[PDB]
């Protein structure tokens, strides 16, 4: 599938070692299935695939 | 007789005086600091509210 109208907001985050920062993401995609999430900045790690 | 008006009417800032034991009820006077450990069950995370 693929997608439009991307947003990201961060309600909240803190920089610890755990997952101290949760972005939300408003979307608009095509059709239901599997997408890869991957940062293209080192310095930031998400903890879902 | 000659006692005059006890500390009960004379007394500044409205204190009121009770005794059995003697004591001094609600001098508004200065004021107060106050230092509250909350646990951490009672917060709720930004994305949860």
């Amino acid at each position: 599938p693929s997608v439009t109208d991307m947003s990201c907001e961060v309600p909240a985050c803190t920089h610890s070692s755990d997952f101290g920062g949760v972005a939300i993401i408003k979307y608009t995609a095509s059709k239901k299935g599997k997408c890869a999430v991957h940062s293209m900045t080192n310095a930031v790690t998400i903890r879902e695939a | 007789k000659e006692r005059g008006a006890s500390l009960q009417h004379t007394a500044p800032f409205g204190c009121q005086i009770a005794t059995n034991p003697v004591r001094a009820v609600n001098c508004a006077v200065g004021n107060i600091p106050i230092s509250i450990d909350i646990p951490d069950a009672a917060f709720t995370r930004v994305v949860d509210a």
